[PDB]
Order: C-alpha cells, then structure tokens, then sequence
C-alpha cells in the first residue's frame, strides 16, 4: 500500500523483493486482512467507517 | 490515502459515485413544514410528488 | 487461618505424594492437616517429604480444628 | 464445557485458524447475544462445524451467487410438495424462480 | 464447487442452530459473516488440534476420579504420562 | 477385512520395527492353534487384530511360573460357577472348599 | 498392575475362541504360550500404529480413483499431501 513510503508497489513489484511466489503473496495479504477484522483490534477501526 | 483505501481494503465498503448534496434544517430551528412547491423545467420529466 | 480453606494444590509437592493422597481424596489442606502421622503411613509408598513442607509453610499434622469443614 | 471459562485464554493458546474462527464465535456469540440465548454456549456450534465440515478446504465466492443461493434456499425451505403457488405468493417471485430452486433441490446428491 | 459447498454450510449450520434451540433460519446471515471477513479465496479448515486434545484431555480426567489410570489408558488410548501431564494441567488451574 | 495383499504387506511388516515383529510369532503361534483345533489358520491375523486393538492402550507386564498356574486353576474354577455350584466346582475340580472361595474371592474383587 | 489386565486378556481370548468355535479353556494354553514368548521387560501394549496408518492409506488408495481424492477429504478429514505420498508409495509397490 505505500505507506510510509513514496509509492506503493504491486505483486510483481514485492515479489523481486522477498519471494517471486504470486498466489502465496496475495493469500499472506488476505490472511494479513482478516486477522485485521478480528474484533480484538477492529473496535476502534469500525468506528472510521462512517467516514 | 494509503489508509482510507486500507480501511476500504479491509472492510470491501465502495462509496460510489455519489455526493451528499441534501438540505438539512438550519440548526436551532424546530417547526412543522406548511408548503412543499416544486418547479420543474420543461423537457424532463416530473416525480410523482410533482 | 487462610490457607486451612486453601486447597492440597498450593502444597508443590511430590508425583508420588500427589498421587498418593488422591487415593484418599483429599481436597483440603484442613483436611489433611486433622489427620495424624499414625494413621497415613498405611498407604503404600513421603514419610520423608511431608514434614518439612508443612514446616515451611507454618503448618504441622495432629491439630485439632473444630466446625471442619466450614462449607 | 463448563471449564470454558478457564479455557478463555488457553482457548488460544498455540492455536491456529481456530483463532480466527474464535472471532466467527465471537460474532456467533454476538448474535448468540442478540438470539437472547447465553452467548458462552457458541463454542458447541464451532467446535461441531470443526467435526462435520473440518478435514478440507473451501473457496468463497463474493457477489450475486450468494445473493441467488439466500434467495432459492427461503423458497425452497418451505416446500412441502403442494405448495409451489404458495412460495410464489409469500416471497413475490415467479413460478420460475421456485421451480429452478426445486430443480437445484432435486439435482443435488 | 462453491454453490453446494455453500448450501451444505448453511443447511448444517441451521440444523446445528436447530440442536442448540436458535431458530435455523438465523443461519444466512452467519454465513455471510463468514462472507465479510473471509471472503477473496480458499483457505484450508481441517482438524484445529487444540481444542480437539483439549476437549480430550478434559474429558480424560473427567473420567478420572481417583484410580482410573488403567481404565483411561484402555479407553482413550494414552499412557500415564499423559494421565499425568493432563492431571498436573488440571491443577494449574484454580 | 481388507487385509487383501496382507502377504506383500508381509515385507512392510518384515520391514517394521518397535512393538511389532514379534507379533508376526504371535501370529505363527495362533495360526498353529488354529490348524491343531481344526480352524483355518488364515484366520489366526484376523484374531490377532483384534487382540491388538481391544487390548491396547495401557502398560502390561506378565509374570513366567507359579503365579501364572495360581492365576489358570483361579481362572479354571471360577468360569464354571454360577453361584451355587461350590461343591460341584470341589468335585469336579479336585481341590477343597477353601480352594473355591478364594476362586470366588478372586473373581470379586477384580474390576 | 498384571493380575486384573492378565484376567481380562484370558477373559477376551476365551470369548474369541468360543466365538470362533474352539473351546475357551485352550485360551489358558494361548496367555501361557505368550507368556512364555513375550517376556522380557516392561512395555505398553498399543496397536500397530505404523500399521494403523499402513492400513489407512491402503483405504485411502483403494477408494482413490481420482477426483473422489476431495472425497477423501470429505471421507474423515485428512491432507492432500498424505494422499499424494500415499499415491507415490502404492506406485512404487508391485
């Protein structure tokens, strides 16, 4: 997503990086956003979603 | 933002192409509403309020 | 006494004492401390380790606690 | 259960995926909690669907396919035989629609 | 593969909603939380060890009231170090 | 049964270690009891399974001499008695009442 | 710990026997037999384990005939990469 950072980078991009893997990246993102959705850690973040 | 479009990532919610342009009542004014007149141009077509 | 109520669980103590007293289901420590020397030297196999723990904890075998247990 | 709540934090412990599922239970109890009954009891139905749909994998759709699936399952959820004209009445759909939600009934093994 | 896997998820989970006393048709929405935050692929659900051996475990000494080591070991099919390990557990907790 | 190959198995089996090995005399053993009371002796693995699979689970140790031939006259006299034989189990057993009760006993207090 | 499992072991042997037609008294010749031949120390008796899971790929591989492999995973809930090894040892037996 390119936060903290001048610009964001895509698949291909991060798979240079670490790992050239194209569905493991991806499901490491989902996994990522689900732990995310938790509702340990998303009760401040539901509130950001009126806006 | 990188964060709004997280949030948008995490959540799937999609604000569409859509604007709230809508009048609300100045504030500290309660009443009861007397008349609704509606003018419409000529060529589109009217609601059924209309 | 606050530890009467306690349970045998705050004892830290051995496998072969922590199983032995479970043949006699002992669930107090009141309820072991009522019982005398003379009599849970029956069960097989802590003679030697009961003692000084119970010393360490300002405990010791024999008393006599009256309205035992208290529920 | 019972000893549930002890297990409240060891529920977690070394876990895995069931973590993520303890938050399908929290949502369950939630719901659990708006149902009115004791939220405490949602282990039961995830600890089950561990038994009876654990073991493999599932892909997920995201849009309409749901949508139409919600839709067949309460139409065909009050067919009794006889009752075709009734479930188009009740849920304002064509006899189209019940009788492709009949067929998705009869097709299934 | 998706839609009957998604019908067999619903219809056990109303029917278990059914065995614990909620009405089954509470069900949909259920999936469909598991739609929200779930949703984008395919992911692997097999056993979730932990809760299985815990459940085990607790079942296990249960069962155990003074002496049953023998009876435990015929049944669940542990030895007692295990039985050990599971009662030292059990003490842990107050 | 769907041991099937079982005789290719055999060679798994042969390439087996731990607690097996020794069962394969086991089953050498029951297989020849089996031909000695005029069973087929295929049969033999089938009974062995299932000596494996009620029977597993817990620790065992077995003793050789005199407590063995105690525990089969014990065993002898208590499966013929059915409450109130104890004069048909002397007779017929050629040991005294005392030899029966604690058969009786013995049958009791196990669990 | 031996008297009550030796009583029940002859206990089984005696009932299989009768089962299978012997007489149940030459079950004692049989515990005598084994105690004669598997003496030596102290062990647990369990199951063959190795060949529990022997025997569970041969149900896996036998039921396999090829997309009915998700089947397996329906069957009791198990891997996809302990049925590939499983294919992979069944191909390389003959």
């Amino acid at each position: 997503f390119g936060i903290d950072m001048n610009t964001d980078y895509t698949l291909e991009e991060v798979g240079k990086q670490f790992d050239v893997t194209r569905e493991r990246i991806r499901q490491i993102e989902a996994k990522a956003l689900r732990k995310l959705r938790h509702p340990s850690r998303s009760e401040v973040l539901r509130s950001f979603l009126d806006d | 933002t990188p964060e709004e479009k997280l949030l948008r990532a995490i959540f799937g919610e999609k604000a569409s192409d859509v604007k709230d342009s809508s009048l609300r009542v100045p504030n500290g004014v309660s009443g009861t509403v007397i008349d609704v007149q509606v003018f419409t141009r000529d060529g589109v077509e009217k609601d059924k309020r209309a | 006494d606050p530890i009467l109520l306690r349970p045998v669980d705050d004892l830290e103590l051995t496998v072969r004492s922590a199983n032995c007293l479970k043949a006699e289901a002992i669930h107090y420590i009141g309820d072991l401390v009522q019982r005398t020397e003379v009599e849970l030297l029956k069960t097989p196999n802590s003679l030697t380790e009961i003692k000084d723990v119970l010393a360490s904890r300002g405990l010791s075998l024999g008393m006599r606690l009256e309205n035992w247990p208290p529920a | 259960d019972t000893i549930l709540a002890h297990l409240d934090n060891p529920a977690e412990d070394t876990s895995r995926f069931p973590a993520l599922l303890a938050e399908l239970n929290d949502l369950l109890r939630g719901e659990l909690s708006r149902l009115g009954v004791d939220p405490a009891h949602s282990l039961e139905i995830v600890v089950a669907i561990c038994k009876h749909l654990g073991g493999g994998q599932v892909y997920i759709p995201r849009g309409q396919a749901l949508d139409s699936l919600i839709r067949d399952l309460r139409i065909w959820n009050d067919f009794n035989g006889r009752n075709v004209s009734e479930l188009t009445t009740r849920y304002g759909v064509t006899f189209n629609t019940v009788y492709k939600a009949i067929r998705r009934m009869r097709r299934l093994k």
